């Protein structure tokens, strides 16, 4: 006994802190015995580790390893019959129960399967704990390592050392032992030979369905025989009797099928587009109403901030009696206003902000005069002190910082308010709920209504995505058919003239879709302008584009000048087009645009699919759509139709109505509902597998089928593999034949394809998953709720504030930061915040201790308001209520009277809901064998040890189903576990090793996607048939079974050893993904069962409680989910296509070349020896690959005029540039954490849109556009701000910082001071590089600051003191200058320089643009600009002062003199020291030709040509990786250590000076590090990704020449 | 080399074509662009006589 013996005096250094510790441990010792040793060693370990964990949570071990019945009954408490579970440690107090289970696992694919397994055996307790008695709250402590607070975290390896060595010295079955040391180690691919693979008679019939016919060694003669037999056979047996697929052009017929498809005629819609839609029409007549016709508003406008300011402190703990102090407020002053000055109350109210008899207040409400003196009547003679109370109150325990000397405290008159409102009478809003046409006939106008349709149509968008603004936990003070006389609705206002505004009336918040009603207001005369009826998170493109519009329909109108006379009718017609566009928003629209696109496509060419025209079709409803579907299709025929001369140009035609159809991107595509997107989805999900008749019902998900589902299993796997060569009825149902998959693998491994079997570098080298979208799941809810009620309870040591609550918001995302972390989460996110501060409430009330929710759902939580009135709930809320209530709101909230303290203040408000649940929850109507006996402490008993054919011990791949938005119509989307993600993971990493081996796919290989460019640009300048082929139904039709056949079949010989590699571990993989199990969201289940004709619904019906229970999990033969299996499915489809490609230039005698991308392909056929003799050729194409799994779309094309290939459309002698996409992707995705964020994402955009062509006078319109959405924000301009307006075609050769230094140089005028700071930057270049070399001595002059730093410089070149107070005197104001601005934005629920983060992306490895906009403008308005605290923008802007000393103001409100901001001079930085640091890194970056003087120089708009940058850099281009390291690690030690390589193994190159000493690297490293937006080391990190650009010859002749 | 003997304006004119220094025109396109100015507005060159 070596370590035997040392075993007892090595855990002699242990400390008894409890009984149960010493009690063991007495035991332990005092037996010597190798059979009841293990055990007992493990126990304890076990033992210490779940006391750790247990005393950790103020705990109470389990010691009697009892049930919780008993538990229970020790107490009086009945017991329900309760599953019998042992808890790990227990907690009761008064009626709650805390529950916690304890474990420990090292990986991360067991920790998550072990509290996956945890949680929800804690969480099925409550639902039958909580029916007859008390509630429980579960906590998880899972521990990824066996460390504690006990031991010195030095012994515990060193004992598991010795217990594994003793274990594995002497035992005593064969995997209880290969599992016991696997789960003692520390950390640990494919090659799984550990695992055994036993049978289970089930495999047999799997091998005997899937084998039989799998050959792969026929010969070559016979393929070819049989091919030219099966070709003889097709040619006069399927195609002379007219079963083709495909058919020819005949122009003509297309033009009739459009028209009838497109153009209704059996419609009663007229031909107007303002009768038609609302919102046009309420467009026109605010057009045609504006077009053809002061102390006192400033000083409103201040105090009514000032009250919205204060109403934002909840400093009342109420919402009634706040509003009424407010309006108070506003009424005195609107009494004090009006006590002189005769000409206000009519001058600047009427002109200003006031309404028929109705003023302005607090969370931009429109409130009644005299319901405003009706409701402050009240509150009098019953309570006559509120005046007094509300008076000293905003005085102590307030921040008494008000202006409010008078208005406040005076007593509201109402003689006076009565003569006001007698003054101007009742002329209220009506609110229309739910023939004659005179509408000028738009197509005569003059050019200047148009536009001002469209700046009408801008207006009103803003004023939608500001109504989407509204305050969340806002109620009105009244509650409310067909028309409602409105009082208390809620406002917006627009301004369009001089004298009149706009008013646009609503009643409900939120992000939801609402009835607006807009008025106009002249002066003073409201009027009626309209009502409608839309979702405000749909109109963000026009908010501020209306001059970017304009811009790009003129130039795509222009397009069309080679006839006066075609432009001038398509002009206006594609002008209303957009605006019709733009006023209806739809998915409908979009995807009648993409089949206009598919149109186009199949017009220009020769060959088309005979299933084509019933892709096009879409059923209009709602009479909006119709007008758009005329508009479009008579753009069409007009620009398409012609007997002889309609071609005269035909690439401008098709530029134009490509462009035209791709419109379709300007509607956003944000799913415009998701209960009916999610149904969508499983319905096209599930339709299939019911259609073919595999899809079984709920499986065991531990790898155990019954006999009937292996029976289906298997006879749909027989079906799948049972289609014959001859049978044309099977030719678009799913399944392969076998007779030409062997001829295919037989042909492939004897070097016959394009492929071959030669590859080198041989490839073998916590969510629930049934709620994909949910802002939180269960566990998550539950964890918080169970974090918070245990921290309460562990401070308890009653009463408690509504601090609690704030803990709620602490780890989800004091007043101050209450109010900051409150009003970051959205709407729904309000909602499941309240739904978590309820349950806490109630854990914590019960912890301090109408009969049809008993048979129904008993969780009064979500007791429907819509199942009862209104009226019922209000009086019997109301009734006599003794022990119930309690008088008073008592703020300090004593534990033990909580639920009466809600009671009472739920229901002094005006909501009676919660008052009502409060009363239903108050009231209790709510009532030796080491196999088994070891497996419980902390054997980890779920890890892969033995597997089968269907599973691995260990689950049974299940997925999760959910949808991604696109444009046309939405994707499939698949997420799975953690385990089925790894084998995912190997099984991908093996098919794309194996492909990257092959030549032809062209997926992640962008050297072959040029290639394929390029042959497809020769092709259709040569004039080759081009097929262009995308496949229908790629995914949810294969199957993995037929990834399995052909990889059986296939050898894969190695480079240089020839082995024929096996592949078992890839088909063990792929068995299992063959029997994955698939979860169905609980919204669709939902939905089917509370409940129009639907297959899905119908199944889900059918399989509810016929057969067995509600489906949950459905498992079938072919899923291959949409992105799991992409490159074994390119594998397949290039093995395949190079194998129909053989087949046709054997048969057909032409010479093709195919590119593949696993769902669509190009095929380019250069034919011999005019191309209507080519049409049974693509036939018997398409009837081969319907024998295989690759059934062709109708929207495929064959022709020799276009060619598409992923969205890339080459023509003869050009390609078409795809304007309009561009647009549309430059004015959405508006994602803005900081404005310097957001003018990056914009010019990297811009930038990549100039590069094809589109202008330079849209790029300008974009750049202005950016900077008034940041200037709206409340940020104010800045100097680098968003992209540069005036800019040149010099995009090419100029990177950020070269545009940067164009802006600051078109700041000043005679560019003076930029001369002398370029001058100096080129002296100090010229002495780094020759001369007076240097050295890292300038680092500690950069880091130091702006003015020293500058003035070092100068003095260094040249200067003197002259120098030094001349250049350092513009100053400009910077925000962030302490750090960056604290700022809550909308994000997720549950969670240094800049090159620091840079770096560390690349060492390692839902949500709307309106209310994202929406929360930036808000959180860019509180207290966000910090110092030493912090404070507001506007507090800081109010410190300058106006000096105007004829220097500070060439550019007002940017560029500042020095002494303009001596009340605030932390803020100021000068600019030329950013100009000097940008002249200096640009001459690092592009060359030294930055420093010359710019000269101005000294055609037809469509003469276009390719350029390339003319950039020549001085840095030593190749400028790898390990260089930047090494500098940061030479020049910031400290900053390298920390923050940088924790996760790095490769230290020794980068420290071993690895082409140490840069020439520029050096001192261009640090000036990058302390400038916030300079960033060009994250720049020379990357590739140019243009590399050309197509411009006009036009611009090309006006740029700057600076040489 | 030159193309690959189309109008290059109408894309389906294939019959005694002109040709433009660079492709082949039509011989009524050829007609219209000539009464139309003196340019060619297709390849940017002084058109055939
Ligand atoms: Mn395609
Ligand atoms: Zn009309
Ligand atoms: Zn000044
Ligand atoms: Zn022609
Ligand atoms: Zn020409």
């Amino acid at each position: 006994d070596e370590y035997v013996q040392e075993l007892k005096g090595l855990i002699r250094k242990h400390i008894p802190e409890r009984c149960e510790f010493g009690h063991q441990k007495v035991t332990f010792l005092s037996q010597v015995h190798p059979s009841p040793l293990l055990t007992e060693g493990f126990k304890l370990l076990s033992s210490l580790v779940e006391l750790e964990s247990c005393e950790a949570h103020a705990c109470q071990a389990n010691t009697d390893q009892r049930f919780v019945d008993v538990i229970l009954s020790d107490n009086g408490i009945l017991c329900p019959t309760l599953p019998k579970v042992i808890p790990d440690g227990f907690k009761l107090t008064g009626k709650t129960l805390i529950l916690l289970e304890t474990f420990v696992r090292v990986n991360p694919d067991e920790f998550e399967k072990k509290w996956k397994a945890d949680m929800s055996k804690l969480l099925n307790l409550k639902h039958d704990l909580q029916k007859s008695g008390v509630t429980l709250v579960p906590i998880v402590d899972g521990r990824s390592n066996y460390n504690n607070r006990f031991v010195a975290d030095w012994v515990i390896e060193r004992i598991r050392w010795l217990l594994i060595e003793i274990l594995k010295a002497s035992k005593s079955e064969d995997q209880e032992y290969q599992r016991l040391i696997h789960s003692l180690s520390n950390v640990k691919l494919e090659n799984l030979e550990h695992l055994k693979r036993n049978s289970l008679d089930y495999d047999e019939r799997l091998n005997e369905s899937l084998f039989i016919g799998l050959k792969g060694d026929i010969r070559e003669s016979t393929v070819r025989e049989e091919l030219i037999k099966l070709k003889l056979w097709f040619k006069d047996e399927v195609f002379s009797k007219g079963l083709g697929k495909f058919k020819l052009t005949d122009r003509r017929e297309l033009l009739e099928s459009l028209s009838s498809l497109g153009a209704h005629l059996d419609s009663d819609v007229s031909s107007c587009p303002f009768c038609n839609n609302k919102l046009m029409e309420i467009v026109y007549n605010v057009t045609f109403s504006c077009v053809e016709r002061s102390n006192i508003e400033k000083h409103y406008l201040s105090v009514l901030s000032l009250c919205n300011k204060i109403k934002g402190l909840k400093v009342f703990n109420t919402r009634r009696n706040t509003l009424l102090f407010l309006d108070l407020i506003m009424v005195n002053l609107m009494v004090d206003i009006s006590d002189s000055c005769q000409d206000a109350i009519e001058s600047l109210r009427k002109s200003g902000l006031i309404v028929g008899q109705m003023v302005m207040l607090v969370n931009d409400r429109v409130l009644d005069i005299l319901e405003a003196v009706k409701l402050i009547r009240k509150k009098i003679g019953t309570n006559p002190n509120w005046v007094k109370n509300c008076s000293k109150i905003l005085e102590r325990s307030h921040p008494e910082i008000w202006h409010h000397l008078s208005t406040l405290i005076k007593q509201p008159d109402f003689n006076s308010l009565i003569s006001i409102a007698q003054h101007l009478v009742s002329d209220r809003p009506i609110m229309r709920y739910s023939k004659i046409c005179r509408h000028k006939l738009f197509q005569e106008m003059s050019s200047f209504e148009q536009m001002r349709l469209f700046k009408t149509l801008s207006s009103i968008s803003l004023s939608l995505i500001n109504s989407m603004k509204t305050s969340f936990s806002s109620r009105l003070l009244v509650n409310e058919f067909g028309n409602v006389r409105l009082r208390e609705c809620y406002a917006q206002r627009f301004y369009l003239a001089e004298s009149l505004v706009g008013f646009l009336f609503y009643q409900k918040t939120g992000e939801r879709s609402r009835c607006y009603s807009v008025y106009l207001s002249d002066n003073g005369v409201m009027s009626e302008q309209g009502s409608f009826y839309c979702d405000p998170k749909r109109f963000f493109l026009p908010v501020f584009s209306d001059e970017v519009l304009a811009g790009m329909c003129e130039e795509m109108t222009s397009w069309l000048d080679f006839d006066t006379g075609l432009m001038n009718d398509t002009g206006p017609i594609l002008r209303l087009l957009v605006l019709a566009i733009l006023c209806s928003p739809s998915k409908r629209n979009q995807t009648f645009l993409q089949g206009l696109r598919y149109f186009l496509m199949a017009f220009a060419n020769q060959i088309h699919h005979i299933d084509l025209t019933s892709k096009l079709v879409v059923e209009c409803k709602s009479s909006s759509e119709v007008v758009v579907q005329r508009l479009a299709v008579g753009l069409f025929i007009r620009l398409l139709s012609g007997e002889s001369d309609a071609s005269l140009f035909f690439s401008r035609r098709f530029k134009y109505l490509l462009n035209v159809s791709y419109l379709c991107h300007l509607i956003t595509k944000e799913t415009p509902d998701r209960l009916t997107d999610q149904i969508k989805c499983f319905e096209k999900f599930i339709e299939p597998k019911v259609k073919f008749g595999c899809a079984v019902v709920n499986p065991s998900l531990n790898g155990k089928l019954t006999v009937d589902q292996e029976d289906i299993m298997i006879n749909g796997l027989k079906k799948f593999f049972s289609k014959s060569l001859r049978d044309t009825e099977d030719v678009q149902t799913p399944g392969v034949c076998k007779e030409l998959l062997n001829y295919c693998v037989s042909l492939f491994n004897r070097g016959k394809l394009k492929v071959s079997g030669e590859l080198k570098n041989n490839p073998f080298r916590i969510p629930k998953l049934d709620e994909l979208g949910n802002i939180l799941s269960t566990y998550d809810k539950e964890k918080l709720v169970s974090a918070c009620v245990s921290s309460m309870a562990e401070r308890f040591k009653n009463l408690d504030p509504d601090s609690t609550d704030y803990l709620i918001l602490k780890n989800l995302t004091t007043q101050e930061e209450l109010s900051l972390m409150y009003e970051a989460l959205t709407e729904e996110q309000v909602e499941s915040f309240n739904e978590i501060k309820h349950d806490v409430q109630v854990a914590l009330a019960k912890m301090a201790d109408v009969s049809l929710h008993e048979v129904k759902d008993f969780d009064p939580d979500v007791l429907p308001p819509e199942v009862y009135k209104e009226l019922c709930d209000a009086v019997y809320k109301s009734s006599e209520k003794c022990n119930f209530f309690l008088e008073g709101v008592l703020d300090v909230c004593p534990l033990g009277l909580l639920l009466k303290n809600l009671t009472t203040s739920s229901y002094v408000d005006e909501e009676y809901f919660m008052c009502f649940k409060y009363l239903l929850i108050q009231g209790h109507f709510d009532q030796f064998t080491n196999a088994a006996l070891r497996n419980l402490c902390f054997y980890s008993e779920d890890s892969p040890t033995e597997f089968t054919s269907i599973s691995s011990n260990s689950g049974n791949l299940k997925f999760g189903l959910s949808y991604k938005e696109q444009v046309g119509s939405n994707r499939e989307l698949y997420v799975g576990d953690l385990n089925t993600k790894l084998m995912t993971r190997l099984v991908e990493d093996f098919s794309e090793a194996v492909g990257n081996s092959m030549k032809y796919t062209c997926l992640n290989s962008e050297k072959e996607f040029e290639r394929a460019i390029c042959d497809m640009k020769m092709a259709v300048n040569n004039g080759d048939l081009s097929c262009s082929y995308d496949h229908s139904k790629w995914g949810p039709t294969m199957s993995p079974a037929l990834f399995l056949a052909l990889l059986q079949m296939l050898e894969l010989r190695t480079p240089v050893d020839r082995s024929k590699i096996d592949l078992d571990s890839v088909k063990s993989i792929l068995k299992w993904h063959l029997h994955k199990v698939v979860e169905v969201p609980i919204n669709v289940a939902e939905a089917y069962c509370i409940g129009s004709t639907s297959l899905s619904e119908e199944f889900f019906h059918q399989t509810m409680q016929l057969n067995g229970q509600i489906p949950s999990h459905i498992m079938s033969v072919l899923d291959m989910g949409q992105g799991i299996l992409h490159n074994t499915s390119d594998l397949y489809g290039l093995i395949t296509e190079q194998f129909l490609c053989y087949a046709l230039d054997l048969l057909y005698d032409v010479i093709p070349v195919s590119y593949t991308s696993s769902d669509d392909q190009i095929t380019l056929i250069k034919t011999p020896s005019d191309a209507a003799e080519w049409l049974e050729m693509i036939c018997f194409h398409e009837f081969l690959s319907s024998k295989l799994n690759k059934f062709v779309s109708p929207k495929s094309v064959i022709g020799t005029f276009v060619a598409e290939f992923k969205s890339r459309f080459f023509v003869m002698g050009e390609e078409t540039p795809l304007l309009t996409k561009f647009v549309a992707a430059a004015l959405h995705n508006v994602k803005c954490k900081t404005p310097t964020q957001l003018s990056e994402t914009i010019d990297t955009i811009c930038d990549q849109c100039i590069a094809n062509g589109v202008s330079t006078k849209i790029v300008t319109r974009i750049s202005k556009r950016v900077n008034q959405l940041i200037r709206y924000s409340g940020y104010g301009e800045t100097p680098f701000g968003a992209i540069e307006d005036q800019d040149v075609k010099d995009w090419v050769d100029g990177s950020r910082g070269y545009r940067l230094q164009r802006k600051i140089e078109a700041i000043f005028h005679d560019d003076k001071e930029t001369s002398f700071i370029r001058n100096c930057a080129r002296k100090v270049f010229n002495d780094i590089k020759r001369g007076r070399i240097f050295e890292e001595n300038l680092i500690n002059l950069i880091g130091r600051g702006g003015d020293e730093a500058l003035t070092g410089f100068l003095q260094y070149a040249g200067c003197s003191e002259q120098e030094v107070n001349r250049v350092l005197n513009y100053r400009w104001v910077n925000l962030s200058s302490f750090g960056d601005l604290r700022l809550v934005l909308r994000t997720k629920l549950m969670t240094v320089p800049t090159l620091i983060k840079t770096l560390q992306s690349k060492l390692s490895r839902q949500s709307s643009v309106a209310s994202g906009f929406i929360g930036f403008c808000k959180s860019m308005g509180s207290k966000c600009v910090r110092d030493g605290g912090f404070l507001y923008i506007k507090e800081v802007y109010s410190g300058v002062s106006a000096c105007t000393c004829e220097i500070c103001a060439l550019k007002p409100k940017i560029i500042y003199c020095n002494n303009s901001l001596n009340k605030v001079s932390q803020f100021s930085k000068p600019i030329l020291w950013d100009y000097f640091s940008l002249v200096l890194t640009n001459a690092c970056e592009l060359g030294e030709w930055v420093f010359s003087t710019v000269k101005e120089p000294q055609n037809n708009q469509n003469f276009f040509w390719a350029v390339k940058p003319k950039v020549v850099r001085q840095i030593e281009d190749q400028l790898g990786m390990n260089h930047v390291l090494q500098s940061i690690r030479r020049n910031y030690p400290v900053l390298f250590d920390e923050h940088l390589t924790p996760f790095m193994n490769d230290l020794q190159v980068s420290r071993t000076m690895d082409s140490g000493r840069l020439k520029f690297l050096d001192v261009c490293i640090a000036l990058d590090m302390m400038n916030e937006n300079l960033g060009i080391i994250s720049h020379l990190l990357k590739t140019r990704d243009n590399s050309v650009y197509i411009v006009k010859q036009s611009d090309c002749a006006l740029a700057h020449i600076r040489q | 080399l030159y193309g690959r003997y189309n109008c290059k304006c109408c894309w389906f004119a294939d019959t005694n074509l002109i040709t433009c220094n660079d492709h082949y025109l039509c011989l009524r396109c050829h007609q219209t662009m000539l009464r139309n100015s003196e340019l060619c507005h297709i390849c940017w060159k002084p058109l055939p006589t």
